[PDB]
C-alpha cells in the first residue's frame, strides 16, 4: 500500500502490525527473538546468527528464546530493532520511510522507553513522522464509544484507563505488573504438582499453548475446587509435541484466578476486579454510573470463558445495588488496541497530531512527551 | 501446748500453729511432732537434751508414745532397720542456719553411742564430719540469704549388718547448682573454695597457678559483686579446709592436683573470644591457656580447638564445625560446670570409699541395711528469683508432691485397714503445679529446652512470651499480661509468677536461656578424658563418647536427677525433721514470728497438718487405750473379762461421749476432736487422785502395822 | 443389810479395841477411829473417817462408843480394796508400763495429789520402796508386801 | 523409647537416626542391587557392586520404583537402624517442587506398609535452616538429584521465590564419566558410575576463575591429580577436575538451558522484597553433598558479589557438616515442643485417607 | 500516678506522652502490619499482627495498614491495637490511673468522636477524657491567642483562624490532601525513570524518600527549567537491597502538588489560596493580625523551602500594604504535642475533661456538649 500509515502494536507477548484503515492486523506474530543453543555440525548450510516470530517458534527446539519486551519495556534493545526490521521488511514487505507509523504504549512507563522507540523509528528506520498512542484508549475507538472503563491485560501488563465524554483521567489510572506471562509462569509452577516439569524457553512456550486451550476462569472458585475435588468432570488433556498426553483438573482455573487472586503468585496487590472498581472510585460525581454501564475488556489475557460473567458479579458485588454493571467483552477484543489504532491513524483530525521528522530534528527525542 | 500437730484444736489456723510452737519454745520445748514428721525449733545454745541419760531414755520408744525428741525419730528410724529391715533415709529440711548441721552431727553422735559397735560407728561419725570443710568449700556459697547456704543435696549413710553393728557408711551428693560456678546473682559469691585458695594460699601454691589474690581478677567470681565480706574469714577458712584434705586421706600430690582443677575453674572465665572474619570464635588470650595446658593438664592446641569447634561424626568421619562467640562462651562455661561438678563428684567418691565396709559384705555374707540422712535445699524466696531459685523451688514441690503422696496414702491405707470409711479431705494439688514444669511437651522446662534449641535470636523476653502463649489458662501461671490490673501493679514485666504449695513466687526471665545452656560437645569432652591430670582422667572417660545425643539442658538434667532422687526416696522408708530458724540474728530465747511465719509455709506443714488429721484426730489399738482409761468406769476396774474393743464400746458410754464424737475401726478408737481427748485425760487427773488416796490408805493401813503393834 | 459380822469377828474386834479402850470406859477418840481401824490392817481414807466422824460428832466429848465404831467397821467391810486393785493404781502410774516407778516419781505422787503422806510417811516409804538402791521400786513386789 | 525417627531420603544417600542425636546412625546410598539374596541394599550392594546391576529408586527427588523404595525403608527401619516403626514417629524429607503423589505414596506407604504412629514431610532447604541456626537466610541445598533454592525471612518463606534445578550430584557425576572418556577412560557400568563418583568425591573442586584455570591446567601439570583404581590401574586427571563442577555455573555442558547456581540465588533473591534482600545477602546458607566441592563458597561468593549491588554485604554459610544440614535440622524440627503438635497420626490419615499431607505438611 | 495522657492520633504516626512533657515519648506510624505469607520456621514466636516500628521493621513479609485514613478512624479493631501498643508496650501505664487528651481535625464525622469516647471509657476505662482540635492545639504550642494555622498531616491539611481565643467556625477550612498523597503521587512520578514501587511495603521506602530528598519550589516553572537544562538540582537515594535511585525534578513536583492539587486531578484551590480565602472569610479588623501570624505544623509543613513559597504566594494575594509572616518554627513537626502538652497541664482547663460520671449519665454524645 502506497501512501497509508503504519499501525504497530508492540506489545509483550505479540507483535500486530498492519495499515491505518484495515478491520485487523496483516502481520501477527510471537514478539521474539531466538538464538541458537548448540553448535552446527553440518558445515553444508545457511544458519542465522538470529531468528524472529515464527521464525523461532518453528526453531524453537534448537534455539533459546528471549522477548524484547517485559511488563511492556523494551529491556533490549538490539532484539527489538531486529523484531521492527522482522516486521517492516519480512512480514509487512514495506519500506517504513514511506510510512507514517503508530505505536503502542502502557500508561506509567519509564519515559525512556517513548524516547528510545522515537529515536530508533526517526535515526534507524527514518519514519518520515510517528506517534506512540496508550494501549487502553485505543480499545475506546474499537468500541465506538466516548466512554468507559478499560481493562487491557496483554502478556507483561494489566491496566485500566477511566475515559469519560474523551477525557481520560490520569489519576485515576491503575497499572498492575501481572498479565500473561506471569500466568504462564504460574501455570509452569502448577504443572509441577502432576509431575509434568517444563523448564526451557521453549517449554514455557509449550505451557503457553495449554493455558490458551485449556484454562478457563471460575464463576465460583471455591465450588470449582469443590467440583474439581469430587469428580474428573473438570478434567482435560493435551497431547505433547512429542506425543505424551498430559491431563489436567483444577490446574485449569487455578492459573487464571491469578488474576483475581494475585496472591497466587506471591504479589500484595489487589485483583483484576478490585482494580477495576477502585478505578471508578478515583472519578467524578455524574460519570461512576456510566463507567460501571461501558465496562470494556481488551488484550489477550481477557479471552478465558467465564471472565467476562466473573467480572460483572465480582463488580456487581462492589458496586451499589442499583447501579447497572454491563461488561463489553467482544469476541474481536484480542485485536482491540491494534483496530482502535487503525482508527485513529485514520482520522482526519489526528493527521495534526503525528511528530514529523522536522520537529523531531527541533527537539530531540524528548519531543514525544509535547505530543503524545 | 500440743505435742503434737494433729492435737491442735483449730488445726486449720497458721496463726495458732504458729502460737503452739511460741509457746512451746518459750517453754525450752524445741521439739513438736506432726504425726511421724518432727518440727524443731533452733535454740541457738548447748541444751543438755543431746545428753547420754536422753539417749537411754529415747532407745526402745517410738514416735508415738513418748515426748517428741530427735531422739524420738533416731530411734524409730533405727528400730524400723532392725525389725521392717527395709531401707531408710531421715529427711532433714528447713532454712540454712535452722539448725539442719547441728540435726546431723546428733543423729550420727545417736547412731555412734548407742549402737554395739561404738569404735567402728565412731569412726563413721568422725569420717562422715571431718569431711564438712572440704564439701561446705567445694559446695556451699555465701547467698542473699546466709554467708555459708548449701547449694546442693547432702546423703550420708551409716551402713548397718544383720548385727545392727555399722560396718560402714556412704556419701552421695545430688543436684549441685553448677550454675553458681559460671554466674552469681548480685550479692552472691561463687563456692567458698575459691576466694578461700586466693586469700588463704601459699606464695608458691598461688604462683604455680593463677597467681594474683586479688578476686576482681577473675570473671567467674566477681559477677555477683560480693567477694570481700567482714563476716566470712576466708584466709582462717582455708586453713581448717586444707587440713580437712590431709586428715581425710587426699595425698599432697592429690591435693595438688584439686587446686589445679580450681585454678583451672578460674582461668577459664577469663578466656575472651574474637570472631574471625566469618563470625566463628578464636581465643585472643594466651595467658589462660599457658596454665590451663598444666593445671588441666591437656594440650593447648587441643583445648583451643574445642573451646571453638563443636565435633559431628557422621559415617565415620569426624567434622569439626566452628562455634559462634555466643556458642564459644556457653562451650567454656559448660567445660567449667562439668569440671567443676565432676571434681566434685570425685570429692564425694574419693570421701565415700574411705567409709566402705571392710569386711567383705558379699555373699555367703548374711544381710546388709543402710540408715540414711538426707539434707537437701530448702524453698527460696529472694527480693529477685531466678534459674536457681526455679530449679530449687521444682525440686521442693517435687518433695512435697511425694511427701503429700506418701501422707496421704499412709492415713488412707490406715482407714481402709481398720475398717473407718474415708471422710474426704481436700487439699493442695501439687499434682498441677509440677505438671506445670515437668509435663513433656507444655511444661515450662520443655517451653525452656525448645527456646535453648530452637533457631533464630531467641531471648528471655522471648521464652517468657511464649510461656504466655502455650501455659495462658492455666491457674498457678500468670504474668503482667496474663494478670489483671490489680495484681498487674505487684508483677512486672520479664517476670512469671508461680503458685507454690509456699505460695506464690515471681522470677525475672533474665538470664533463664544463658543459665540453662550446657552445651558441652563431645570434642570437649574427649579432650577432657585425655588429660595428663589425675583427678581428670578418673572425672571425664573414653565410654561417654557412645552417647550420639545433643547435650541436656541444665533444666533438663535437673529433671531427670530429681525424678531419679524421687525414685529413691519412693523406695526407701523416710522420716522427717523439719527445721525452724526462730530469728535472723543467731539470737537465743527471741520468737520473730514474721521469719518462722515463712519458714512454716515454706516447709507446708499447715499442708502436712491436714492431710495427716483428715477425719480423726487421734486413734490408738484398743489393748493401750483401755490400759490407761479403764479406772475411769468401774465395770471395766481394774481388770475387764471381755475383750478390749467392748470394754472401751462400755467406757466410752461411761465418759459419755456423743456418737459423732468417736468411732471403732478392726483393733483401734477412732476420737473426732481432741475436746473428747483433753477432755479425758483431765478426767484421768481428776481420777489420779482418787488412785493415790487407794494407795495411802493401804499404805497407813500396812505402815501403821510395821510402827505399832 | 449387805454383810453382817460374826460373833466370833466381833470379839476379835473388841479384843483389837480394847488396847485403845484401856481404862475400860469401851470408846476411842475422833482422831483416833483411824488408828484403831488401822491396828486391824484395814485401809480407810481420810475422807471416809471425816464422812464416818461427822455422823457420831453429834454432841461433842471428843469420843466415839464400842457400837457405833462396830457399826462404821461394818459399813467399811462391804467393798474393801483388793491386790489387784491397788497393784493396777501403781501400773497406772507407771510411765512404761514395765513394773517399776522412780522414788521421786512416787514422792510426786503421794504428796502433790490428795490425802497427802506426811515426811515421816514418805521417807519410812521410800526406805524399803528403794528394794535394791537404783532409785526405782518393783511396784508388784511392793504389793506383795504391802498386803501381809 | 518412642523418640522420632528422622530420615533424608535423599535421591543418592539415605540418612536415618533419631531426632535426639548430634548426626545421623545409618548414613548408606539409596540403592537396590540385583544379580547378573535376590537384591542387596546400601552398603551391601556398594560392596557386590561387580556381579550387580545398581538402581536408584529416586532421581531427581522423585521416587520412581516404589517396590524398591520400600526394600530402602524397611532396610533403614530393621537392618540399619534396628527399630520397629510402629513405636515411633517419622519424619521425612522432600524437594519443594515436586509431584503431590510424591508425598501421598510417601504418606500411605509410611501408615499402611510401615503402620507408623504419626509421620511429616519436610522441605529440605526450610530444614537446612534449623541445622544453621537461622531463621532468616536463602538456602542452597543441592544433593545427588536436586538443586533447589528457598529464600525465609523472619521465618515465612517466599514461595512463588523458590527455585528449582534438576542438576545435581548425579549429573556431574554423568558429566565426569563423560569428559574422562577424552583422556582414554571409559566407565559405563552402574558399577562404573559408583568408581566416578568417588573420584569425584576426592579430586573434584570449584576453580575460582575457569579461564585461568584452563590456562593453568594447559601450561602445567600443578593441577593433574592421580586415582587407583578398584582393580590397581592409575588415572591421571587434571582439566577435568575443575570441569567438572563448573556445570553447576554453566548448566550448558551438561546442554541444559538453566541459569547456574550463582545465577538461580541471585534471581530467588530479586524475587523477594526490596527490604528482605540485604539480610538474604548476608545469609546465603549452602547445604547438601554438592556444596561440599573445595573452593565453591570463594566462587559462590564471588559470583554473587558481582550480580548484586556493590554495597551489600554478601557472606556464604557452608558450615563442615554441609552435607548433615538437612538431616541435623530434621533432628532440630522433630525435638522442638510446638511441632508435636504438628505431626499427621493414624487417627487423621483414618479420616482423610492420603490427601492428608497437604493441610498438614 | 495520675499526670494526663496526650496522644496526638495523627493519621500516619501516633504521637503521644504525658502533659508537662516537652516532647512525645513515643513517635510511631499509625500501622499494624499482617504476615503476608506462608510461616515456615516452627516455634519462631510469629504473631497474627504486628504494629508501629515492629511493622515498620519486618516490612517485607507483612501487609501494612493504617487505620486511619483522611483524620477518620475506618478500622476501629486495628485502631484499638495502636492505642493498646501505645499505653502497653510504648508508654508502659495503665490508662485507667490518667485522664487522656485525643486530638482530630474540624470538619470531621461526628460518630468519630463518639467512638474514640465509647472506646476511651468502655475499653480503656479511663477516668477522663477530652478531643481538642489539632490546629488549636498548635497555637498552644506557638504562645499565641491569635493566628491563622495551617496544620498538614499525613491525611488531612485544614486552616483554623483564631482571634483573641475566638475560631471562626465558618471560616475553618479542610482540605483531604496531605503527605500520604503526596507519597501516593511520588509513587506515581517516580515511575518515569523507570522505578517501580507498589506495594505497602514501597510506599514506605517512597515515604523515606520524600521525607529525605523532596523541596518545595520558590518558582516551579523556573525550577523545571533549571532541571531540564543542568544534573545540578539532581541528587541519589540507595535502596533497602543498595541499588541506587537518582531523582531530579521529582523532588520538588512532590512537594508542588500542595501549592497545585490538580496533580492528582483533585479541583480544590492550593494551601496559598486556602489560607488567603480563609483569612478573606473573616471580619475585616481581624485580618491584619491574622496575616502577620500564620503558623505552619505537622510533618507535610517539614519540606525546605516551603514557608519561603508560602510567605511568596500569600504576598501576591493579599494587599501590598499588609505584613504577611509566616510562622515555621523547627519544632513544627511536634506543635499539636506541645500544644496537648500545655492544655492539659493548664488548671483553668481541669474542669473541661469529660468524666466517666459524665459520659455514664450522657452515654457517648456528650463529646458534642463538652468539645
Ligand atoms: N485464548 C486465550 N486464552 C488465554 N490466554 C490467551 C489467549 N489468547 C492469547 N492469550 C494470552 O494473552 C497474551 C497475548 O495477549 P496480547 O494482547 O496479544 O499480548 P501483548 O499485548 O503483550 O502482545 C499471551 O500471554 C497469550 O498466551
Ligand atoms: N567431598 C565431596 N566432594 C564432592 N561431591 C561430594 C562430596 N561428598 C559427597 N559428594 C556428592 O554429594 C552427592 C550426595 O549429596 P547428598 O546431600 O548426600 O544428596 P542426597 O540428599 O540427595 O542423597 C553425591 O553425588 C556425592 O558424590
Ligand atoms: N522532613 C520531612 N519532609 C517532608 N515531609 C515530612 C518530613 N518528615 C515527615 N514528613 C511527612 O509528614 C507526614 C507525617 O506528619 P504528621 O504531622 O506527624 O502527620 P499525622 O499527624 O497525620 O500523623 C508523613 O507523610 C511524613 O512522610
Ligand atoms: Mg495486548
Ligand atoms: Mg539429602
Ligand atoms: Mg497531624
Amino acid at each position: 500500500d502506497e501512501t497509508t500509515a503504519l499501525v504497530c502494536d508492540n506489545g509483550s507477548g505479540l507483535v500486530k502490525a498492519g495499515f491505518a484503515g484495515d478491520d485487523a492486523p496483516r502481520a501477527v506474530f510471537p514478539s521474539i527473538v531466538g538464538r541458537p543453543r548448540h553448535q552446527g555440525v553440518m558445515v553444508g548450510m545457511g544458519q542465522k546468527d538470529s531468528y524472529v516470530g515464527d521464525e523461532a517458534q518453528s526453531k524453537r527446539g534448537i534455539l533459546t528464546l528471549k522477548y524484547p519486551i517485559e511488563h511492556g519495556i523494551i529491556t533490549n534493545w538490539d532484539d527489538m530493532e531486529k523484531i521492527w526490521h522482522h516486521t517492516f521488511y519480512n512480514e509487512l514487505r514495506v519500506a517504513p520511510e514511506e510510512h507514517p507509523t503508530l505505536l503502542t504504549e502502557a500508561p506509567l512507563n519509564p519515559k525512556a522507553n517513548r524516547e528510545k522507540m522515537t529515536q530508533i523509528m526517526f535515526e534507524t528506520f527514518n519514519v518520515p513522522a510517528m506517534y506512540v498512542a496508550i494501549q487502553a484508549v485505543l480499545s475506546l475507538y474499537a468500541s465506538g464509544r466516548t466512554t468507559g472503563i478499560v481493562l487491557d491485560s496483554g502478556d507483561g501488563v494489566t491496566h485500566n484507563v477511566p475515559i469519560y465524554e474523551g477525557y481520560a483521567l490520569p489519576h485515576a489510572i491503575m497499572r498492575l505488573d501481572l498479565a500473561g506471562r506471569d500466568l504462564t509462569d504460574y501455570l509452569m509452577k502448577i504443572l509441577t504438582e502432576r509431575g509434568y516439569s517444563f523448564v526451557t524457553t521453549a517449554e514455557r512456550e509449550i505451557v503457553r499453548d495449554i493455558k490458551e486451550k485449556l484454562c478457563y476462569v471460575a464463576l465460583d472458585f471455591e465450588n470449582e475446587m469443590a467440583t474439581a475435588a469430587s469428580s474428573s468432570s473438570l478434567e482435560k488433556s493435551y497431547e505433547l509435541p512429542d506425543g505424551q498426553v498430559i491431563t489436567i483438573g483444577n490446574e485449569r482455573f487455578r492459573c487464571p484466578e491469578t488474576l483475581f487472586q494475585p496472591s497466587f503468585i506471591g504479589m500484595e496487590s489487589a485483583g483484576i476486579h478490585e482494580t477495576t472498581y477502585n478505578s471508578i472510585m478515583k472519578c467524578d460525581i455524574d460519570i461512576r454510573k456510566d463507567l460501571y454501564a461501558n465496562n470494556v475488556m481488551s488484550g489477550g489475557t481477557t479471552m478465558y470463558p467465564g471472565i467476562a460473567d466473573r467480572m460483572q458479579k465480582e463488580i456487581t458485588a462492589l458496586a451499589p445495588s442499583t447501579m447497572k454493571i454491563k461488561i463489553i467483552a467482544p469476541p474481536e477484543r484480542k485485536y482491540s488496541v491494534w483496530i482502535g489504532g487503525s482508527i485513529l491513524a485514520s482520522l482526519s483530525t489526528f493527521q495534526q497530531m503525528w511528530i514529523t521528522k522536522q520537529e523531531y530534528d527541533e527537539a530531540g527525542p524528548s519531543i514525544v512527551h509535547r505530543k503524545c | 501446748g500440743v505435742q503434737d500437730f494433729v492435737l491442735l484444736e483449730n488445726f486449720t489456723s497458721e496463726a495458732a500453729f504458729i502460737e503452739n510452737l511460741r509457746r512451746r519454745f518459750r517453754e525450752n520445748l524445741i521439739y513438736t511432732y506432726i504425726g511421724p514428721v518432727l518440727v524443731s525449733v533452733n535454740p541457738y545454745r548447748d541444751l543438755q537434751i543431746y545428753s547420754r541419760q536422753h539417749m537411754e531414755r529415747y532407745r526402745g520408744v517410738s514416735f508415738y508414745e513418748v515426748p517428741p525428741h530427735l531422739f524420738a525419730v533416731a530411734d524409730t528410724v533405727y528400730r524400723a532397720l532392725r525389725t521392717e529391715r527395709r531401707d531408710q533415709a531421715v529427711m532433714i529440711s528447713g532454712e540454712s542456719g535452722a539448725g539442719k548441721t547441728e540435726a546431723t552431727k546428733r543423729l550420727l553422735q545417736f547412731y555412734a553411742e548407742t549402737c554395739p559397735a561404738p569404735e567402728r560407728g565412731g569412726a563413721v561419725r568422725d569420717r562422715l564430719l571431718q569431711s564438712n570443710p572440704v564439701l561446705e568449700a567445694f559446695g556451699n556459697a555465701k547467698t542473699l540469704r546466709n554467708d555459708n547456704s548449701s547449694r546442693f543435696g547432702k546423703y550420708m549413710d551409716v551402713q548397718f549388718d544383720f548385727k545392727g553393728a555399722p560396718v560402714g557408711g556412704h556419701i552421695l551428693s545430688y543436684l549441685l547448682e553448677k550454675s553458681r560456678v559460671v554466674h552469681q546473682n548480685h550479692g552472691e559469691r561463687n563456692f567458698h573454695v575459691f576466694y578461700q585458695l586466693l586469700e588463704g594460699g601459699e606464695e608458691e601454691t598461688l604462683r604455680r597457678l593463677g597467681l594474683e589474690r586479688n578476686p576482681q581478677s577473675y570473671l567467674y567470681l566477681v559477677k555477683g559483686q560480693c567477694a570481700k565480706v567482714s563476716s566470712i574469714n576466708d584466709k582462717s577458712d582455708w586453713k581448717v579446709m586444707r587440713k580437712a584434705l590431709s586428715v581425710i586421706d587426699f595425698t599432697e600430690d592429690e591435693v595438688e592436683d584439686l587446686l589445679s582443677i580450681v585454678a583451672s575453674v578460674l582461668h577459664l572465665g577469663n578466656i575472651h573470644f574474637a570472631a574471625d572474619e566469618d563470625s566463628n570464635a578464636q581465643v585472643t588470650t594466651e595467658n589462660q591457656l599457658k596454665y590451663l595446658t598444666r593445671l588441666l593438664g591437656v594440650e593447648g592446641t587441643t583445648l583451643r580447638e574445642a573451646l571453638t569447634h563443636r565435633k559431628i561424626i557422621a559415617k565415620g568421619e569426624e567434622l569439626l564445625s566452628p562455634l559462634n562467640l555466643e556458642q564459644a562462651a556457653y562451650a567454656r562455661d559448660a567445660l567449667a560446670k562439668a569440671v567443676y561438678s565432676r571434681t566434685f563428684t570425685w570429692l564425694v567418691r574419693k570421701i565415700n570409699r574411705s567409709l566402705a565396709s571392710k569386711d567383705a559384705e558379699s555373699p555367703s555374707w548374711r544381710s546388709t541395711t543402710v540408715l540414711g540422712l538426707l539434707d537437701i535445699y530448702g524453698f527460696e524466696v529472694f527480693q529477685h528469683n531466678s534459674f536457681e531459685q526455679f530449679c530449687i523451688n521444682y525440686c521442693n514441690e517435687k518433695l512435697q508432691q511425694l511427701f503429700i503422696e506418701l501422707t496421704l496414702k499412709s492415713e488412707q491405707e490406715e482407714y481402709e485397714a481398720e475398717g473407718i470409711a474415708w471422710e474426704p479431705v481436700q487439699y493442695f494439688n501439687n499434682k498441677i503445679i509440677c505438671d506445670l514444669v515437668e509435663e513433656k511437651f507444655k511444661g515450662i522446662i520443655s517451653i525452656l529446652d525448645e527456646e535453648c534449641l530452637r533457631p533464630g535470636e531467641a531471648t528471655d523476653l522471648t521464652f517468657l512470651e511464649k510461656l504466655e502463649d502455650t501455659v495462658k489458662p492455666h491457674p498457678h501461671f500468670l504474668t503482667h499480661k496474663l494478670a489483671d490490673q490489680k495484681t498487674r501493679k505487684s508483677l512486672d514485666r520479664g517476670e512469671f509468677r508461680l503458685l507454690h504449695y509456699a505460695g506464690e513466687v515471681t522470677y525475672s526471665v533474665t538470664g533463664f536461656l544463658d543459665k540453662n545452656n550446657d552445651l558441652l560437645f563431645r570434642n570437649l569432652k574427649e579432650t577432657m578424658c585425655s588429660s595428663m591430670n589425675p583427678i581428670m582422667a578418673q572425672c571425664f572417660d573414653k565410654s561417654e563418647l557412645s552417647d550420639k545425643k545433643r547435650p541436656e539442658t541444665v533444666a533438663t538434667q535437673f529433671k531427670m536427677s530429681l525424678l531419679q532422687l524421687v525414685e529413691i526416696l519412693r523406695s526407701k522408708e523416710p522420716a522427717y525433721i523439719r527445721c525452724i530458724k526462730p530469728n535472723d540474728a543467731k539470737q537465743p530465747g527471741r520468737f520473730d514470728e514474721v521469719l518462722i511465719r515463712h519458714q512454716v509455709k515454706y516447709l507446708g506443714l499447715m499442708e502436712n497438718l491436714r492431710v495427716r488429721r483428715a477425719g480423726f484426730a487421734y486413734r490408738r489399738k484398743y489393748e493401750a487405750f483401755l490400759q490407761r482409761y479403764k479406772s475411769l468406769c468401774p465395770e471395766t476396774w481394774p481388770m475387764w473379762a471381755g475383750r478390749p474393743q467392748d470394754g472401751v464400746a462400755v467406757l466410752v458410754r461411761h465418759l459419755g461421749y456423743k456418737p459423732e464424737e468417736y468411732k471403732m475401726g478392726r483393733t483401734k478408737i477412732f476420737i473426732r476432736f481432741p475436746k473428747t481427748l483433753f477432755a479425758t485425760e483431765d478426767s484421768l487427773e481428776v481420777r489420779r487422785q482418787s488412785l493415790a488416796t487407794k494407795i495411802q490408805a493401804a499404805w497407813r493401813g500396812f505402815h501403821w502395822r510395821q510402827k505399832f503393834l | 443389810m449387805a454383810d453382817q459380822l460374826t460373833e466370833e469377828q466381833i470379839a476379835e474386834f473388841k479384843e483389837a479395841f480394847s488396847l485403845f479402850d484401856k481404862d475400860g470406859d469401851g470408846t476411842i477418840t475422833t482422831k483416833e477411829l483411824g488408828t484403831v481401824m488401822r491396828s486391824l490392817g484395814q485401809n480407810p481414807t481420810e475422807a471416809e473417817l471425816q464422812d464416818m466422824i461427822n455422823e457420831v460428832d453429834a454432841d461433842g466429848n471428843g469420843t466415839i462408843d464400842f457400837p457405833e465404831f462396830l457399826t462404821m467397821m461394818a459399813r467399811k467391810m462391804k467393798d474393801t480394796d483388793s491386790e489387784e486393785e491397788i497393784r493396777e493404781a501403781f501400773r497406772v502410774f507407771d510411765k512404761d508400763g514395765n513394773g517399776y516407778i522412780s522414788a521421786a516419781e512416787l514422792r510426786h505422787v503421794m504428796t502433790n495429789l490428795g490425802e497427802k503422806l506426811t515426811d515421816e510417811e514418805v521417807d519410812e516409804m521410800i526406805r524399803e520402796a528403794d528394794i535394791d538402791g537404783d532409785g526405782q521400786v518393783n511396784y508388784e513386789e511392793f504389793v506383795q508386801m504391802m498386803t501381809a
